[PDB]
């Protein structure tokens, strides 16, 4: 009782591309 | 994407058409091509071009669900200092038969990173190259043969690693390379 139907996802943004300083 | 959908919406105004993107392909550093179709007939595709805004590069996406539920190549726009990309053209850097991207350095400290890159066909899907890899400090240090993609890890050290760049070997199935640096573990 009170069980939630569906799917949670708490993923972060740590996999985002790194900012680049070009030579 | 917001950008490719906008290309279709603007293409349909002149005829009152309700157009949505079918698929989209990066064609260069900032250019892309979109195929559009009316909501009521996915078969009636038309081709239209776009360009990413200033300071942004075209970023190729795969398996993106479109208006009709089909998973397709799509294109969006990403800050030009967060993506590496090149096609085989005159002002692409060429070295030892390879097309090479711009070279640059992340602004992080000592950290494990991943150098992710893929090659793409003219139709925007993942392709195949005989050889792809990355340069470090202007020298080829990693390669992988007969693949669509690479994702080696590397202990980045700002004192020793001045730059990285990606390269691929152009061919009938390798038109564009696209890469990023990412934190890894």
């Amino acid at each position: 009782e009170g069980d939630i139907i569906g799917t949670f996802n708490f993923s972060s943004s740590d996999s985002q591309p790194l900012k680049i300083h070009w030579v | 994407s917001a950008h490719t959908e906008s290309v279709c919406v603007h293409a349909g105004t002149a005829t009152g058409a309700d157009l949505h993107w079918l698929n989209a392909i990066c064609t260069g550093k900032s250019t892309y091509t979109v195929n559009c179709a009316p909501a009521g007939n996915k078969n009636a595709g038309s081709t239209h071009t776009g360009t990413c805004p200033a300071g942004q590069d075209c970023f190729q996406l795969e398996q993106v669900g479109n208006f009709w539920g089909d998973r397709e190549p799509d294109a969006t726009c990403s800050p030009s200092n967060t993506v590496f990309d090149a096609v085989d053209d005159k002002e692409a850097t060429h070295v030892n038969g390879k097309v090479v991207t711009r070279a640059g350095k992340p602004g992080i400290g000592r950290k494990l990173i991943r150098l992710k890159a893929q090659v793409y066909r003219r139709d925007g899907h993942y392709g195949q190259t005989s050889r792809m890899g990355f340069f470090r400090n202007g020298k080829e240090v990693y390669h992988i043969d007969n693949v669509a993609s690479m994702e080696p890890t590397w202990n980045f050290d700002p004192s020793s690693d001045q730059s990285f760049s990606f390269f691929f070997t152009p061919g009938p199935n390798a038109f564009r390379i696209q890469g990023t640096l990412n934190l890894a573990s």
